[PDB]
């Protein structure tokens, strides 16, 4: 049926229906056929990004054996064919093809169509480079912080600013944990606090979390402490914090009787 | 065979009751042998299917079909696809519901981040009800119940 | 109005334990003052607050500013992150120049050709000869109006080692007399580090307005792409074009209009269809659908080779109809096409920019995007400085290189407080090069 | 669907798309038609794969 | 299942904005956009008709409170 389907698409170039039949219609598709209907569609009109797509990802599923070589190239020179087309497929395929085939050096590639894709800014891509960078930062923490910045500078959300703290502070001791606390601690505004709790006392949790021995750079106990005695409002808890407080924190030569006036006077 | 119908329905009748029965294999007997008083539906009935793995298929399937001292359950990842006579059978199933569930929604647009709330009859209700569905399967995001915050 | 809270805090204290009287209820006369002789306050709130950040600045730059240790250790020469090899293109106007300009140096040149003495110097580290190699600035265009202007200014040898001083990093001192040329040195400065260094950002400090309307004008006879030039200030215009916030904002929005109307020539020239008017971001996305496939194409027919065959590959000649190929050798048609297609990628690199015009509707926003990222060059004043030092660190503007004039007429605060007009760089002072000439 | 009743197929569960549903696991869809792992559905196909003029009658 | 209603649009926001802001969710098929002739301005609300249901399905839930020209629409469906 090969020679009728060139007869059809002789005059019925145009039509890409008939060159879908004519791919399903022979069951030994990417022997001649896989380039043939890439070639067509690709000289002929520039539409048919759905079917370009799913094409490109059967053929990924089909020349998977070696697993991506050659066919990361094609399914990457059909997504960069899409000129503007900022679509829920094209970044789907470019992160699969970045999951499977090398990553974190072409991911950089991947990430720069991403944001070729978000020059126009609609926010679907974002919403889905920045879970795929915390999940590629799995193996290497560099990026993590720099991502969670360019979603945090760049997008208000309260559940992936509190993501992106424990990030910070699943670090060594103070590896950006102290930025994402003062950070958090500062509370301008009431709705990024309130995202996954709300009781007045996680702010104070953690900038005494902070006060615990760490490695930041000074943080002793200005505004922890300061904070924890004007607006403490919890018995014995911003007390016995304030306390240990003065007591490890480096040294405490003097801060150990600090520690003791105070427990003296309340 | 015999089926608990729980959170059984007041006014679903027991006539489409046993339609869906016959819709889904061997409607031998719908029962729901209520209150001598009330004359409406008692909360759980007797649904025979005369065959046994009949009776555990349509049972797996027309579960979750929709027919104060804390006593209260905050149940998450919430499945916004519901409706509210739905949420409050399914929550029922284990006590009564002396508050429908109120989904914590954000009120820019109307759809759900995936919160709630609901008023049980008893602590054990809320317990039991969240242990069965701790993690279990919700509709699309996985539920996860529990005792709820005071507000 | 807002009141002093630690006087206030005095003031009640000593209300509460001596039986004072309420100040605070006594006062009868308010008195206001001139504006420009009333920023006592901000000078001090300045100074209160690099006095209570870390006071990061380099680290060859402490002990200078401590006036004790070697008063040498910030020179080019001993900064251990010298350059060898750098650009003067537009420095040196002919080979006898260069040469002339090193009275104590022997040139050698890496060709022997005198029709083939941009040139770029590279010095060793017998020791006495510098590396002079000739260049060829990349083709802009078909347009020969678009080749870049260059300086004319003949400048002496004691000029050369200053914008050499310049161009290295480390601390720089300019003495200049009366009519030394100090604008020019600094001009020629200031265009050398933006043209080998276009990552860096250039911060220019004045003390008046009038050094920094003649540095303007000395700059517009340059290669310097009005795009990224700056002037802050909170004036009567002195130059030619409008340096300020509120003229780029406008000279941005006429030049992304003229992309976009480009843009629109170029699709209809390449037989593309549609109507539609295009913005920054559609431009980019037909700009990386049809112009870089059709380049990439076009590379790989021409360049994986005859002369005629670099023509009929050309996809923009009828986008270049109103301006290519001359058929002599094949090097030469393929710089006019690599050319163009710099033109092109030019600017495709402008809407790219100027899009955020679009993605803020604000001048104040557009004037802050322009301030801290498409800006490279950003000029002020000491006083306007030591007044938004606090509003530039807080929006994050960045600098690399510090070039300021009159340094002899700004005070010593007036003079630390540029260096600090950014956070540091991950412990680190972000500052590269501290040139000051008065 | 009944273990010795059966005789019923369910439509978008054991029969395939009722006219122009949708596949899908939201609210609103057909999700996955019951299938083995080896491909074959639960039962039947939950994707799917004269003159009758009656001669006296009035006007 | 595929058209959906979105109102409080800025006086900014065009077919060729809302096409692009909802480019991401899937194909859009049509953009529809009431507008007065007396002023030639939209009423503040439109139809946008994507190719896909679970494209319109996620956009209105992804877009819905969402801000656009720096206010708040209001996404859902039209019927």
């Amino acid at each position: 049926e090969d020679l009728p389907y060139e007869e059809e698409i002789m005059r019925n170039q145009f039509s890409v229906k008939c060159w879908l039949r004519y791919i399903e219609f022979k069951q030994g598709a990417p022997k001649p056929r896989l380039n043939q209907l890439y070639e067509r569609a690709l000289k002929l009109l520039p539409c048919s990004y759905k079917l370009w797509y799913r094409y490109l990802k059967a053929r990924r599923a089909q020349v998977k054996h070696r697993c991506v070589t050659d066919p990361a190239y094609e399914d990457v020179n059909n997504c960069h064919e899409r000129a503007f087309v900022f679509m829920h497929k094209m970044p789907r395929l470019w992160l699969d093809y970045c999951q499977f085939l090398m990553d974190q050096g072409r991911v950089t590639h991947t990430r720069r169509t991403f944001d070729r894709a978000l020059r126009a800014l609609p926010i679907t891509q974002h919403s889905r480079i920045w879970p795929l960078y915390l999940r590629f930062l799995r193996s290497h923490p560099l990026p993590e912080t720099a991502v969670r910045g360019y979603r945090r500078f760049l997008k208000l959300s309260p559940e992936s600013a509190e993501e992106y703290i424990e990030y910070l502070k699943s670090s060594d001791r103070l590896d950006e944990a102290a930025q994402r606390l003062a950070t958090v601690v500062n509370d301008e505004r009431f709705v990024s606090k309130a995202g996954k709790s709300n009781y007045q006392l996680w702010h104070e949790l953690c900038d005494l979390i902070s006060q615990n021995p760490d490695k930041v750079q000074s943080l002793n106990v200005d505004a922890i402490i300061r904070g924890g005695l004007t607006r403490f409002t919890d018995q014995l808890g911003k007390l016995w914090c304030s306390l240990a407080d003065y007591y490890i924190r480096s040294g405490h030569f003097e801060k150990a009787r600090d520690v003791y006036e105070e427990a003296i006077r309340t | 065979a015999t089926v608990y119908v729980g959170g059984l329905d007041e006014k679903v009748s027991e006539p489409l009751l046993w339609e869906l029965f016959l819709q889904a294999g061997p409607v031998v007997n719908t029962h729901m042998p209520k209150d001598r008083v009330t004359g409406q539906h008692q909360g759980y009935g007797f649904v025979e299917f005369l065959s046994e793995e009949d009776a555990d298929y349509a049972i797996k399937i027309m579960n979750m079909i929709k027919l104060d001292v804390g006593a209260n359950i905050f149940i998450g990842n919430l499945d916004p696809e519901i409706d509210e006579k739905l949420l409050y059978d399914t929550f029922s199933a284990f006590g009564v519901i002396l508050q429908t569930p109120k989904i914590m929604r954000d009120p820019d647009t109307g759809n759900s981040k995936g919160y709630a709330f609901i008023n049980f009859a008893s602590f054990d209700a809320s317990d039991a009800a969240i242990e069965a569905m701790n993690g279990q399967y919700l509709c699309n995001r996985p539920i996860t119940v529990s005792y709820a915050f005071k507000k | 109005v807002f009141l002093d809270p630690n006087q206030y805090q005095q003031d009640m204290t000593n209300t509460i334990q001596n039986g004072a009287e309420d100040v605070y209820e006594t006062f009868n006369i308010i008195m206001r003052r001139k504006p420009k002789e009333n920023n006592f306050k901000a000078v001090l709130e300045t100074i209160r607050n690099l006095m209570n950040t870390d006071c990061v600045v380099p680290d060859w730059l402490h002990d200078i500013i401590l006036g004790y240790g070697d008063p040498s250790s910030a020179h080019y020469s001993k900064m251990p992150n010298q350059i060898a090899t750098l650009d003067f293109n537009d420095t040196f106007l002919s080979i006898e120049h260069l040469k002339a300009s090193f009275p104590g140096h022997n040139v050698k040149v890496t060709v022997e050709d005198p029709a083939l003495q941009p040139f770029r110097i590279t010095f060793p580290v017998e020791a006495k000869t510098l590396i002079v190699e000739p260049h060829v600035i990349p083709n802009r265009g078909p347009y020969p109006y678009n080749q870049p202007k260059r300086n004319t200014i003949q400048f002496t040898h004691t000029q050369i080692e200053a914008i050499r001083a310049g161009m290295q990093p480390g601390l720089t001192m300019v003495v200049g007399p009366p009519g030394t040329g100090k604008t020019d040195v600094a001009v020629q400065i200031i265009s050398n580090i933006y043209h080998n260094f276009p990552e860096q950002r250039t911060l220019i400090v004045t003390h008046s307005n009038q050094a920094l309307n003649q540095l303007f004008e000395k700059i517009m006879a340059l290669d310097i792409d009005e795009r990224h030039l700056l002037r802050l200030g909170h004036e009567e215009l002195e130059t030619e074009k409008d340096f300020s916030r509120y003229g780029r904002v406008n000279y941005v929005l006429a030049r992304r209009i003229e992309l976009l109307e480009e843009v629109k020539r170029l699709q209809k020239s390449l037989g593309v269809p549609g109507d539609a008017s295009y913005t920054c971001e559609t431009a980019g996305y037909f700009f990386l659908y049809q112009v870089m496939s059709r380049w990439e194409e076009y590379i790989s027919k021409v360049k994986n080779p005859d002369v005629t065959e670099v023509s009929t590959f050309f996809p923009f000649h009828e986008y270049f109809a109103n301006a290519i190929f001359k058929g002599r050798s094949y090097e030469e048609d393929m710089e006019i096409a690599e050319g163009c297609f710099r033109h092109i990628k030019k600017i495709f690199t402008q809407l790219e920019e100027f899009r955020a015009s679009e993605l803020l509707r604000s001048g104040l926003d557009r004037s802050k995007y322009l301030l801290v990222k498409e800006a490279k060059i950003i000029a002020m004043t000491c006083t306007h400085a030591a007044l938004k030092r606090h509003d530039l660190v807080k929006l994050g503007f960045k600098y690399d290189n510090i070039l300021m004039e009159e340094a002899a007429q700004i005070l010593e605060i007036e003079t630390f407080i540029p260096l600090l007009l950014q956070n540091p760089q991950d412990g680190f002072s972000r500052l590269k090069r501290w040139i000051m000439i008065g | 669907p009944p273990p010795s009743y059966p005789n019923l197929k369910i439509p978008g569960l054991n029969s395939p798309i009722p006219e122009s549903c949708s596949f899908g696991y939201h609210a609103g869809g057909w999700g996955k038609p019951p299938v083995d792992e080896t491909g074959k559905p639960l039962y039947g196909d939950v994707f799917g794969t004269i003159d009758r003029t009656p001669w006296g009658e009035l006007e | 299942k595929r058209v959906l209603y979105v109102g409080g649009l800025a006086e900014e926001v065009d077919d060729k904005v809302l096409h692009a802001a909802f480019i991401p969710f899937g194909d859009i098929t049509d953009i529809q956009i009431p507008l007065d002739y007396e002023t030639e301005k939209h009423r503040g609300f439109a139809f946008v008709e994507f190719e896909l249901a679970e494209d319109a399905a996620a956009a209105i839930d992804n877009m819905n409170e969402s801000e656009l020209f720096g206010r708040t629409i209001r996404v859902n469906l039209a019927k």
